[PDB]
C-alpha cells in the first residue's frame, strides 16, 4: 500500500452473466448466429478466458 | 532602389485581403488572451504597497509586466482591424 | 535547472525551451487508443469501473475528492491470467481522460 | 392650431379622404380643405392629401446639402479618423 | 438575493444536520421555493424533482404538498392545472412563513413570468383566446395580468387587441446583444471619468 | 512571340544576409506599424488607379 | 448573352426576355435553364424574384461596338478611384507617419 | 438479489447489463419449484423483453423466445403485449404502438417499470419520427404534422412546445396561422461572449486601483 | 435509340415524363428483358421514379427558389407525391429544399453560411488586382512591336 493501494486481481473463472457481455460487444463488431441462440455456448463455456 | 522594389505585388497586397475566416479567428483569440491577461494584472494590484520597488517586481511578477503585456496585445489587434476596415470601404467606393 | 536554448554561432542563452523538451517521448504511437472502447468490452465491466475511478476521476474532479477529504487514488497493479486485456484496460480508460 | 396639427400628421397617416382631413384639422369650409393643401405642399390626388409626398420632399432637402458628408460621416472617414489620433 | 439562498439550502438537503437545528420539514419546503426561482428548467430537473431526498421525503406537509404541485406543472407544461397550484401554494407556504412574508409578492409575479416565458419562447404567435383558456382564466383577465410585466420589459410581446392574437417579439438578434455590451462599457467610462479627474487634481 | 510569365523577386537565403546589411533605410514600405500602413494604403490606390 | 453584357447589371428580369424575344413567360425560363446548361451563361435562376443573376459570362466576339461599352465604363472606375483618392489625401494630411 | 441489481440499471438507462441479470432471474425461477415461481418468473420475461425494445432489438427477441417453452409454459398477455409493441417500434410507426397499449393497458397498469420504459419509448418515437418530417420543410403545417404522427391536433402542439424547450430542433409555433418554422441557426456569436468577460473585468479592476490611488487624498 | 437515351440521362437537361414515355413505349417497352417482361413493367414503371429524380436534381443546382406550384406542374406529379419525392431524397443526403406546406415555394438550396460568403467576395477582388496588373505589361508589349 501507498505505492500500490489500488490492486485489481483479473480472473478468468468468470460467470455466466460475464461472459454474455463479452459475446455482445464482439456481436457489435461482427454479429454471431444473429438468427440462432447464442445463449447454447454461454453455458457450456466454463473456464474460458 | 532595386532592394526596396520586389514587384509590384508589393503595393498590389496592401489592397488584397485575407480570408474573413482568418480575422475573426485572430480577433477571437486575442479577446480571451487580454482577459486572461486582465486577470494576471489583477493579481499584479493584489495590494502591491509593500517596500522597495525591486521586492515588488519579483515577488508580483512585475517582471516581465502583466501591464505590458496587455499594452501590446490590444494595440496590435486594433491597429489591424483599423486596416481592414479601411481597405474594406476602399474597395467598395473604388469598383463601383 | 531545465533545458534552455543556446545560439549556434553566438554560444548563449537567447530563448528558453520547456523543461518537457529533451526528454522521453510520450507515446512513440499515437496517444489514443485504437477504436476499442467500453463497447467492444467484453470483460470486466465492473473492474474497468474501479480502474476509472481510479485514474480519470481524480483528474477530471478534483473538487469531488476535496470533499470525502482523502488524499487522491494511488498506483494501480495489474496481475492476473493474461489473455484480460489488462493493458488494453489502462490505453481504453486513458483515451477517454483527455 | 391648424399648422401644428399638420406637421404632426406627416409621421401619422399616409392619407386621408376629404371629409376626414377637414374633421381632423378643423377645416371649416371645403374651400378652406384644399387650400392649406397647397400651402403645406400635398397633392391632392382622386380627393385624397397625401403626407407622404412631404416626406420625400423633406428627403430631397437633405440631398442639397453639403453638410452632410462629413456629418453622416464616410466610412473611410471614420476608420481614417480613429488611427490618426494614436499617431499624434 | 435567492442565488445564494437556493445554492446553500438545496446542498443542506442531502447531509442536514438538526442537532440544535430546525426541522427537515421547513428546510425542504424553503430549499424548493428558492430553487424554483433561481434555477432554470434544465437544472430544475436536476436538483429539485430528481433530487432523491426530496423523493424519499414524500407528501406528509402540506406546505411539502403545496411546492411540489408547482414545480412538476411547470415542468411538464401544463397550464390548465398550474393557476389553481399557485394560489394554494402561496395560501398554505409562503404567508405562515415568517420570511417568505417579504418576498410573497414577488413570487407570484415572476411564477407568472416564468410560465409565459416557456410559452413565448416557443410559440411565435397565439390568440388572446387560447392562452388565456390553456391557463384557465379568460380573455378579460389575461389582458390585465399581461398589462403588469410588459411595460417593465419583461417578456418582451405585444398583443393585438384588434386581430385577437398575441404576438411575440423577444429579440434574440445581434441587436440585443450589443446594447447588453454597451450598458457594461458606459458604466467603466464614467467610473475612469470620476477616478482619473480625482488623482489629476490632487 | 514573347508572353508575359509571371515573375516575383524572392532572394536566395545567403543573398538574404548582405541585403540586410546594405538596407539601413527605414523604409516607407515594409509592411511595419499603424503608421507604415496608412501610407501603403493610399500609395497602392494610386498604384492601381495609374494602371 | 448579349443583353446582360451590354448593360452594367447583371442581373436580369424575365420580363425584359420575354418583349425581346417574343415568347411566353413560361418558354422564358426554359431559355434561361437551356443557357446554365449549355455553359452560355451561369449564375443562380430566381423563378419567384423573376431573376437571372449571373456569375460568369463566357467569352464573346468583340467588335468595336462592345470595346467602347468596355472603355467606357471602365472610365468611369478611374473617375471613382480618383474621387475616392482626393478624399484620402483630404483625411490624415497633418500626419502621416 | 439478481433481479433486484436489474431493475435498478433497468432504470439507469443501461439495458445490457440489466440484461443479463433478468436472464439469470428467469433460469433461477425456472430451475427452482414453481408454486409462486412461475408468476416471478413471466414477470421477468417481460423485463428481459423490455431490455431490448429499449435497445431496438427484434433479431434477439427471435432468440430468446421460442415455442418450446417461452409460449407454451410461459404463454400469456405479456407476450403478445411484448412482440407488438416491439413490431411496432422498428416500423418507426406511432400509430401502430398507439393501438397495441389500447388492448394492452393492463400491462402498464401493472407492471410499474414497463410503464416507466413505454413511457420513455412514447417520448423517443415521436421525437424521431418529427425531425424526418422538418427536416426537407419549412413552414409546414402544424396539421400537416397531425396526419403523418397520427395524433389530435391540440395534442401536437402541446407536445412539440416540450421538444423546442428540450432544445433539438428549437422553432417556433404558429397557432393563430397554424405553420411550425424551424430555426436551426447560431444563437449567439463568439467574438461577442469573450468580449462579455473582458468589460465585465476591467469594471472590477477600476475600483481596485483606486483603492491603491487613494493614498493621494 | 440506346444513343439518344444514354445521352439524355448524363448530360443536364429539362423534360417532362408523358413525352419521354410517349418516345419509348414503342421503342424499349417492347424489348423484352428490360421492359417487356412481366415483373419488368414494374421495372418500366420505375424508370418514371429516374426521371423525375433527375429533374429535382437539374432543378436544384440552378434554381435558387422556385414555387411549388410551378414545379408540380414541369415534373408531372400531383402536389401530394412532389413533397414525399422532395423528403426522400433529401434524407438520402443529396439535395436539400425547404418545401412549404401551404405551397408557396420551395427553396431549393441550402441557406449560405457568412464566412463562406465573405471568403468568396474577398477572392474576386484579388482576381481583379491580378487581372489589371497582368494586362498593363501586353499592353507594352502590343504598342512596341506594332
Ligand atoms: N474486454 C475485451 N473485449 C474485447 N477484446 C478484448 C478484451 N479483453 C482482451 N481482449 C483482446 O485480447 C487481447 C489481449 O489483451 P492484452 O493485450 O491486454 O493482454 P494482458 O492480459 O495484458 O497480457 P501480458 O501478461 O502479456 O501483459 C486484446 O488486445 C484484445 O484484442
Ligand atoms: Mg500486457
Amino acid at each position: 500500500p501507498g505505492r500500490l493501494d489500488r490492486k485489481i486481481e483479473f480472473p478468468s473463472l468468470r460467470d455466466r452473466r460475464e461472459r454474455r457481455l463479452i459475446f455482445g460487444t464482439i456481436a457489435s463488431k461482427m454479429s454471431l448466429a444473429p438468427e440462432a441462440d447464442l445463449d447454447s455456448l454461454i453455458i457450456r463455456n466454463d473456464s474460458l478466458s | 532602389k532595386m532592394l526596396m522594389n520586389l514587384h509590384k505585388e508589393q503595393w498590389q497586397s496592401g489592397l488584397k485581403m485575407y480570408d474573413y475566416e482568418e480575422k475573426e479567428e485572430s480577433n477571437l483569440a486575442a479577446t480571451k488572451s487580454m482577459v486572461k491577461i486582465a486577470e494576471q494584472y489583477s493579481k499584479r494590484i493584489e495590494e502591491e504597497k509593500e517596500l522597495t520597488e525591486e521586492e515588488l517586481k519579483t515577488r508580483y511578477v512585475g517582471r516581465q509586466d502583466p501591464k505590458k503585456h496587455l499594452s501590446e496585445t490590444a494595440d496590435e489587434t486594433l491597429e489591424n482591424n483599423i486596416v481592414s476596415v479601411l481597405t474594406a470601404g476602399v474597395n467598395s467606393v473604388a469598383i463601383k | 535547472s531545465m533545458s534552455v536554448a543556446l545560439h549556434r554561432h553566438s554560444n548563449a542563452l537567447v530563448d528558453i525551451l520547456p523543461p518537457d523538451s529533451d526528454s522521453s517521448i510520450s507515446v512513440m504511437g499515437e496517444n489514443e487508443k485504437p477504436d476499442v472502447t467500453y463497447a467492444d468490452v467484453g470483460g470486466l465491466d465492473m473492474q474497468k469501473q474501479e480502474i476509472r475511478e481510479a485514474v480519470e476521476l481524480p483528474l477530471v474532479q478534483a473538487d469531488l475528492y476535496e470533499q470525502i477529504g482523502i488524499d487522491p487514488p494511488r498506483g494501480v497493479l495489474l496481475y492476473g491470467p493474461p489473455g484480460t486485456g489488462k493493458t488494453m484496460l489502462v490505453k481504453a480508460v486513458a483515451n477517454s481522460t483527455k | 392650431i391648424r399648422d401644428e396639427i399638420a406637421k404632426n400628421t406627416e409621421l401619422s397617416y399616409d392619407f386621408l379622404p376629404l371629409s376626414n382631413i377637414k374633421a381632423l384639422l378643423f377645416f371649416n369650409n371645403e374651400k378652406e380643405t384644399e387650400k392649406f393643401a397647397l400651402e403645406r405642399n400635398w397633392p391632392i390626388v382622386n380627393s385624397k392629401v397625401y403626407f407622404n409626398n412631404q416626406s420625400k420632399e423633406k428627403a430631397d432637402y437633405e440631398d442639397e446639402m453639403m453638410h452632410e458628408e462629413d456629418q453622416k460621416t464616410n466610412i473611410i472617414e471614420k476608420a481614417m479618423d480613429y488611427a490618426i489620433s494614436i499617431e499624434n | 438575493n435567492f442565488k445564494e439562498a437556493a445554492k446553500l439550502l438545496v446542498d443542506s438537503l442531502a447531509t442536514f444536520t438538526s442537532i440544535e437545528l430546525t426541522s427537515y420539514e421547513s428546510i425542504a419546503t424553503y430549499a424548493s421555493v428558492t430553487g424554483l426561482f433561481t434555477l432554470e428548467r434544465t437544472d430544475l430537473k436536476s436538483k429539485v424533482i430528481d433530487s432523491p431526498e426530496l423523493l424519499s421525503l414524500i407528501s406528509t406537509t402540506a406546505a411539502l404538498q403545496s411546492i411540489s404541485s408547482l414545480t412538476i406543472s411547470l415542468y411538464a407544461s401544463d397550464y390548465a392545472s398550474y393557476f389553481p397550484y399557485l394560489l394554494e401554494t402561496y395560501a398554505n407556504v409562503l404567508i405562515p412563513c415568517k420570511y417568505l412574508n417579504r418576498h410573497a409578492d414577488f413570487f407570484v409575479r415572476e411564477m407568472r413570468r416564468k410560465v409565459y416565458a416557456q410559452l413565448l419562447e416557443s410559440y411565435k404567435t397565439l390568440s388572446l383566446k387560447s392562452m388565456a383558456s390553456a391557463f384557465g382564466v379568460s380573455v378579460a383577465f389575461l389582458d390585465n395580468d399581461l398589462g403588469k410585466f410588459i411595460p417593465n420589459k419583461q417578456l418582451n410581446c405585444v398583443i393585438d387587441r384588434v386581430n385577437g392574437i398575441v404576438e411575440t417579439n423577444r429579440p434574440d438578434n445581434k441587436n440585443a446583444q450589443y446594447h447588453l455590451l454597451v450598458k457594461q462599457g458606459d458604466g467603466l467610462l464614467t467610473k475612469l471619468q470620476k477616478y482619473g479627474a480625482a488623482v489629476r487634481l490632487t | 512571340t514573347f508572353l508575359h510569365l509571371p515573375c516575383t523577386i524572392e532572394a536566395e537565403e545567403a543573398e538574404e544576409i548582405g541585403v540586410e546589411h546594405l538596407l539601413r533605410d527605414v523604409r516607407d514600405q515594409a509592411a511595419g506599424g499603424l503608421s507604415i500602413r496608412l501610407t501603403n494604403q493610399l500609395k497602392s490606390l494610386k498604384g492601381l488607379q495609374s494602371k | 448573352i448579349e443583353t446582360v453584357f451590354v448593360k452594367n447589371i447583371r442581373m436580369l428580369s424575365f420580363e425584359d426576355i420575354s418583349k425581346a424575344t417574343h415568347l411566353p413567360k413560361d418558354n422564358v425560363e426554359h431559355l434561361v435553364m437551356r443557357a446554365i446548361s449549355l455553359g452560355l451563361l451561369k449564375g443562380s435562376i430566381d423563378q419567384v424574384n423573376e431573376l437571372v443573376t449571373i456569375s460568369w459570362v463566357q467569352p464573346r466576339i468583340i467588335s468595336g461596338d462592345q470595346i467602347t461599352k468596355m472603355k467606357d465604363r471602365l472610365v468611369e472606375w478611374n473617375d471613382q478611384v480618383e474621387k475616392l483618392g482626393k478624399k484620402m489625401e483630404a483625411r490624415g494630411q497633418s500626419i502621416w507617419v | 438479489l439478481d433481479l433486484m441489481s436489474g431493475i435498478l440499471h433497468c432504470e439507469d438507462k443501461d439495458y445490457k447489463t440489466a440484461f443479463s441479470y433478468f436472464f439469470e432471474s428467469f433460469e433461477s425461477y425456472h430451475n427452482l419449484t414453481t408454486h409462486n415461481s412461475y408468476e416471478k418468473a413471466c414477470q421477468v420475461l417481460k423485463y428481459m423483453l423490455l431490455s431490448k425494445i429499449m435497445l431496438n432489438l427484434i433479431d434477439d427477441v427471435k432468440n430468446i423466445l421460442n415455442a418450446k417453452y417461452t409460449k407454451e409454459t410461459y404463454q400469456s398477455r405479456g407476450i403478445d403485449a411484448m412482440k407488438a409493441v416491439a413490431e411496432a417500434y422498428n416500423n418507426r410507426s406511432l400509430l401502430d404502438f398507439n393501438t397495441a397499449l389500447k388492448q394492452y393497458e393492463k400491462e402498464l397498469m401493472g407492471d410499474e417499470l414497463t410503464r416507466s420504459h413505454f413511457n420513455a419509448l412514447y417520448d423517443t418515437l415521436l421525437e424521431s419520427n418529427l425531425c424526418k418530417i422538418i427536416e426537407p420543410f419549412e413552414c409546414v403545417e402544424i396539421s400537416h404534422i397531425s396526419k403523418i404522427i397520427g395524433l389530435d391536433t391540440q395534442q401536437v402542439e402541446g407536445k412539440l412546445s416540450q421538444m423546442i424547450l428540450d432544445k433539438i430542433f428549437y422553432g417556433v409555433l404558429d397557432q393563430g396561422n397554424g405553420w411550425l418554422y424551424v430555426y436551426e441557426t447560431p444563437n449567439q456569436d463568439a467574438t461577442y461572449d469573450s468580449a462579455l468577460e473582458l468589460v465585465g473585468q476591467l469594471n472590477k479592476v477600476v475600483d481596485q486601483l483606486f483603492e491603491k490611488a487613494s493614498v493621494l487624498y | 435509340s440506346q444513343e439518344s437515351l444514354v445521352k439524355l440521362f448524363t448530360t443536364n437537361e429539362l423534360m417532362r415524363w408523358p413525352i419521354v414515355q410517349k418516345t419509348y413505349e414503342p421503342v424499349l417497352n417492347e424489348d423484352d428483358l428490360a421492359f417487356g417482361g412481366e415483373a419488368n413493367k414494374h421495372h418500366w414503371e420505375d424508370l418514371q421514379k429516374r426521371v423525375i429524380e433527375h429533374n429535382l436534381r437539374v432543378i436544384s443546382e440552378y434554381y435558387s427558389r422556385i414555387t411549388l406550384l410551378r414545379l408540380n406542374e414541369l415534373l408531372d406529379l400531383t402536389e401530394s407525391q412532389t413533397e414525399t419525392y422532395i423528403s426522400d431524397l433529401v434524407n438520402q443526403g443529396i439535395i436539400y429544399a425547404k418545401v412549404n406546406r401551404p405551397a408557396k415555394i420551395v427553396n431549393f438550396e441550402k441557406p449560405k453560411n457568412s464566412s463562406q460568403l465573405l471568403n468568396e467576395w474577398s477572392h474576386n477582388v484579388d482576381e481583379l488586382l491580378e487581372h489589371i496588373e497582368t494586362i498593363g505589361h501586353l499592353i507594352t508589349k502590343e504598342e512596341i512591336m506594332h
